């Protein structure tokens, strides 16, 4: 609409974003976590009488 | 995972023995026991 209505204006930032590119980089993003745990109990008991 | 493993022995061995003479005649007696009492365990718990 020619008239201001802040709906209907609302509307472009959904649909299209607030901004642009004017310019930047693309690529790839590589991330990894790893966690490995281990425990080990041993018992080796004699008695003798 | 977790390997949970035990392993238990009990054993035990009793004996007794018990000889008597007695004279004036003549009388003996011999008693003799073993006993044996034994447990084997083995328990196992695999877990993933």
């Amino acid at each position: 609409p020619l008239e201001y209505n802040s709906a209907l204006y609302s509307r472009i930032f959904d649909d299209f974003g607030t901004h642009y590119f004017t310019s930047g980089s693309l690529g790839g993003v590589y991330d990894l976590l790893y966690q490995f745990s281990s425990e080990e109990l041993k018992n080796s008991g004699l008695t003798e009488e | 995972f977790y390997n949970s493993t035990w392993s238990y022995v009990k054993h035990t061995s009793t004996e007794h023995t018990s000889s008597s003479r007695k004279r004036s005649f003549r009388s003996s007696s011999s008693s003799s026991r073993s006993y044996t009492s034994h447990t084997n365990e083995i328990h196992k718990g695999k877990s993933y």
